[PDB]
């Protein structure tokens, strides 16, 4: 069983931006990385894949072996592109307006995944917690595994130490993962519309209403997700230009300091 | 009776959290956006209220200050260059500033209060806000972390907390899609809907609005791909230049680093000061064989302290 | 975390500041002396190895109460000045003009943090007065004592928040008394690594009403002073008479404490003169002596190749009462198995003598009485 988890901030950012995308439902994804031994068994998570949940509902969070096949294919692709030994090592989901701790169903699912390999670890992000009494906001995250109880079945939780490795700059893999969220939302809306059109024998004014609903939904998606994401990327480009200028100034200053000194 | 809601985007909070997690220390920066005054469009209520006003503060971008005390001293005095510096960080409108303090109570510090007041003075914006984040680790096991954030604003000289909300897709997307046909046995209704269907329902099925919006979304998605490429290239340049600067800093500190008795002094000074002239010869050395004294020269010059009475 | 555990966890570049602060003990006059560091956290990426901690919470004892102040450094920028949080006491207005050691922050002096915190407490005192003034009546005392610098400037003050019912104020004055405790003797503690601290006497006065009625005085003493004067439960104090007259009450306690301290240190110095003279004379054969209080001495002498011991016991009232000599044989014990011994208390003595005269008369008494004692020990004692 795993003894520690290191998460690249590069991927923690993708997880956090995925968690804050929506409060109306719980969202999920998978974590790719490597197993390592040092000083102790550790899991280094490098990148994540965002996933679409079909069944939805409260507390009913599972990933299909189809999603596992897609994720393992992406893992092999990234392992060959990056030369890293990347396998699917974990999973994460969001608990909005809900305590960060796992439910007995979360733990049973973690155990069902450990049946694949006891080296599998779970993550949970507790998002926007509202408390007008304190008038403060809060956001938490935790890592966990499961153990068979002393008594029949009834698995129990166990905590895993998790740290964030300071990845000073953005990897391209995380940008290519973050831009998949708008694509997945648009694809979800499109699949809903396509399944709506299956009963072709339907009222025309009703089809206009459903088209208007589809347009309003994608307008909301662009106003709340794609638009702010694009604004963030432009702001980051401006920040990087200013930072490049400052670092060039500092490089010239240190070059002068070492040339004139000794 | 006035409220002052604070507003963010999920991505902005994510970016601040990321900038912090990359910094192995406290960090800080400025919050840029726009402030809009709206009159609370009362719900329920009566014509016997004092209708509240909401100063909604929309945070759009942040500018991180890469070193502490970049724009203030030990006493929170701002100094003039600070103004120039925040202008060099070419900007549109300032609205607040943020700070990350790892493991600290959610209450603004001595320096933070003085600094917020001085910034409100120097920027001529007496409606600034202070975003204080404290990340912390729970249970000692480092299995669970907690990021607690709050907004502060001055009112009665004292600073009070301000509500903060993060905009997300969940805010009333309200998917509808009516199923089950609204079928009518109306000849006139069917005739009219059918006549005017061609006007935007398109030919060979489909609907024109669906395709217009899909094309717009695909255009925005390709825009995102292009901006992703350009941001990736900027990140590569930043990585290279930062590694160069850090190597030169290592060389600088290394070059600067490499470029640069157990006797009773107090007893001897006290003994010499208590017997000036007379016998004087009294010292702390004696012959091991017979009980005759050996002289010692001592320091005789050290600065004495606590010279006190021998007997009252 | 105890200080001996905390000083191993702090970032090395910051350890000296907190080390100086702790080792100095207290900040102002404190009274309770319960100085401690409690909450101490990394304030850096969790993966930064070895000693790393730089944030902490400090319990400063002040005017019989305890201030809970959070202090913040950054390990990766040790040169930088600290930041402060004054717990739930939000109303605190520290004037940054009086913080010279903070304005001119210099890690060049390890005492810097201490000099900062000390000055901060001086402002906090003034801040309490600002709240205290809003209660009225009691300033009549504060002002009266402020016009006496030797008391006023060695002072601390506190006032409690308004009572939810009646709106009364509790208040406390604390004074460092200007008496010469410098010659008070030492005494060894069980732990030894314990420090008695600065030998001082503090006067605490508490008021429950917004007027000069029902006033509680208390006298706190440094452990050295308590041990020298024979314990706090063995001393009485003039009770507070009534009305407002701290300027006439404090001098009485000062005069009385100086009287008692002079009496006891006179006894101590006379005993030290006795032991010093007796060492100067017969140190060649010293066995043991009370180096902490000079109440006992034990010497070994020889008469015509026969050894004997003399124990000198000095009473509290040494300059008046005669010191008890006790001659003991080293070969004979009595029938009861106890050491054969004879005490002399009625012998040639004058309380007016000095150490040297007493040593001379003691050697004479030895030469005159040792044969009698030895004959008696041979006659009565058994080997
Ligand atoms: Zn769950």
């Amino acid at each position: 069983a795993v003894q520690a988890v290191h998460l690249e901030s590069d991927a923690f950012l993708v997880c956090l931006n995925h968690a804050l995308s929506t409060e109306k439902e719980e969202v999920m994804g998978l974590c790719i990385g490597e197993l390592n031994d040092d000083i102790i068994r550790i899991v280094h998570i490098h990148s994540v894949i965002i996933l679409r949940r079909s069944d939805k509902r409260k507390d009913r969070v599972e990933i299909s072996p189809e999603q596992l096949s897609a994720a393992s294919t992406e893992a092999e692709r990234l392992a060959e592109l990056t030369g890293r030994p990347m396998r699917v090592v974990g999973w994460y989901h969001s608990h909005p307006h809900i305590t960060v701790w796992p439910s007995h169903v979360d733990v049973r699912t973690q155990a069902m995944y450990q049946m694949m390999d006891q080296g599998f670890v779970g993550l949970i992000f507790s998002c926007f917690i509202e408390d007008k009494n304190t008038k403060t906001g809060r956001v938490l995250y935790t890592c966990f595994q499961s153990i068979q109880a002393q008594k029949s079945s009834e698995y129990e939780r166990i905590e895993i130490p998790i740290h964030i490795v300071p990845h000073i700059t953005i990897g391209k893999v995380c940008l290519e993962s973050a831009v998949e969220l708008p694509k997945i939302l648009c694809q979800e809306e499109q699949d809903a519309y396509r399944r709506i059109h299956s009963l072709t024998h339907l009222d025309s004014v009703t089809k206009i209403h459903n088209g208007s609903v589809f347009t309003k939904n994608l307008c909301s998606q662009m106003s709340a997700v794609s638009g702010p994401l694009l604004q963030w990327l432009e702001d980051r480009l401006e920040q990087n230009q200013q930072h490049l200028q400052e670092l060039q100034q500092e490089k010239e200053e240190l070059m002068e300091e070492l040339s004139s000194l000794e | 009776g006035e409220s002052t809601l604070g507003v963010l985007s999920g991505f902005v909070l994510g970016a601040l959290t990321f900038h912090h997690l990359n910094t192995d220390s406290d960090t800080e920066g400025f919050l840029l956006g726009e402030m809009k005054g709206e009159a609370k469009n009362s719900i329920t209520d009566s014509q016997m209220d004092n209708v509240k006003v909401v100063y909604t503060i929309d945070i759009q971008k942040y500018i991180p200050c890469y070193r502490l005390f970049s724009f203030y001293n030990s006493l929170g005095e701002v100094n003039e260059h600070a103004l120039k510096k925040v202008l060099s960080n070419v900007r549109k409108t300032v609205v607040g500033w943020y700070k990350f303090r790892r493991h600290s109570d959610q209450i603004m510090t001595f320096r933070e209060q003085l600094l917020h007041r001085n910034l409100q003075t120097h920027l001529s914006s007496p409606e600034l806000v202070f975003l204080l984040l404290t990340p912390s680790i729970t249970t000692e096991s480092c299995s669970t972390h907690c990021l607690e954030h709050a907004l502060y604003k001055p009112q009665r000289g004292l600073f009070h907390r301000v509500p903060l909300v993060v905009t997300n897709l969940g805010m009333s997307d309200q998917l509808g899609y009516k199923t089950e046909p609204a079928s009518c046995t109306s000849t006139v209704f069917s005739r009219a809907v059918r006549t005017h269907s061609s006007q935007f329902f398109n030919e060979d099925g489909s609907l024109k609005e669906v395709h217009k919006i899909n094309e717009m979304y695909a255009a925005v998605q390709e825009e995102l791909k292009s901006i992703c490429q350009k941001v990736e290239q900027s990140e590569r340049e930043v990585e290279k230049l930062l590694m160069d600067v850090n190597q030169l800093k290592e060389v600088r500190r290394t070059q600067q680093a490499r470029a640069t008795p157990q006797e009773n002094i107090l007893l001897c000074q006290a003994l010499r000061t208590f017997f000036p002239e007379s016998e004087v010869l009294h010292s702390c050395v004696i012959s091991l064989k017979n009980r005759h004294i050996s002289p010692s020269g001592c320091n005789v010059n050290h600065h004495v302290d606590v010279v006190d009475q021998l007997t009252l | 975390m105890s200080p001996e555990i905390a000083l191993n966890r702090i970032s090395p570049m910051l350890s000296p500041f907190i080390s100086s602060v702790v080792r100095n003990g207290k900040v102002g006059l404190d009274a309770t002396n319960c100085l401690r560091i409690t909450d101490l956290k990394s304030g850096c990426t969790s993966l930064t190895p070895g000693p790393n901690c730089d944030r902490f919470k400090l319990h400063i004892p002040y005017a019989g109460e305890t201030l809970k102040w959070d202090i913040i450094f950054n390990a990766q920028y040790p040169e930088l000045p600290p930041d402060f949080i004054f717990g739930e006491d939000a109303e605190f207005l520290p004037d940054p003009s009086a913080l010279h050691n903070l304005a001119s922050w210099n890690p060049s002096n390890p005492e810097c943090l201490l000099l900062v915190v000390k000055e901060l407490v001086q402002q906090y005192h003034q801040f309490q007065c600002g709240r205290l003034r809003e209660s009225s009546r009691l300033m009549f005392e504060y002002q009266t004592l402020l016009e006496e610098p030797q008391y006023g400037e060695n002072m601390e003050i506190y006032a409690g928040k308004k009572n939810n019912w009646t709106g009364e104020f509790s208040a406390r004055f604390l004074l460092k008394l200007p008496v010469d405790f410098s010659n008070i003797p030492t005494y060894l503690l069980k732990d030894v690594n314990e420090d008695p601290g600065e030998d001082v006497a503090l006067l605490s006065v508490s008021f429950e009403d917004t007027e000069a009625t029902q006033v509680y005085p208390k006298l706190y003493l440094s452990p050295r002073i308590e041990h020298a004067l024979g314990g706090s439960s063995a001393l009485h104090i003039p009770a507070f008479p009534g009305g407002g007259c701290l300027i006439d009450y404090v001098p009485q306690v000062c005069h009385l404490l100086t009287n008692k301290v002079q009496y006891v240190i006179q006894g101590y110095h006379k005993r030290r003169e006795y032991i010093a003279a007796f060492l100067s004379h017969f140190g060649t054969g010293v066995v043991e002596y009370d180096a902490e209080g000079f109440t006992k001495l034990t010497l070994l002498l020889m008469w015509k190749d026969f050894c004997f011991l003399v124990h000198i016991d000095l009473p509290l009232f040494f300059p008046r009462d005669q010191p008890t000599l006790t001659f003991q044989s080293v070969y004979h014990f009595t029938n009861s198995g106890q050491l054969y011994s004879q005490a002399q208390k009625n012998y040639p003595y004058s309380p007016r003598w000095d150490g040297n005269e007493m040593a001379k008369r003691a050697k004479a008494y030895f030469k005159t009485f040792v044969p009698q004692f030895q004959e008696a020990a041979f006659a009565n004692g058994k080997l």
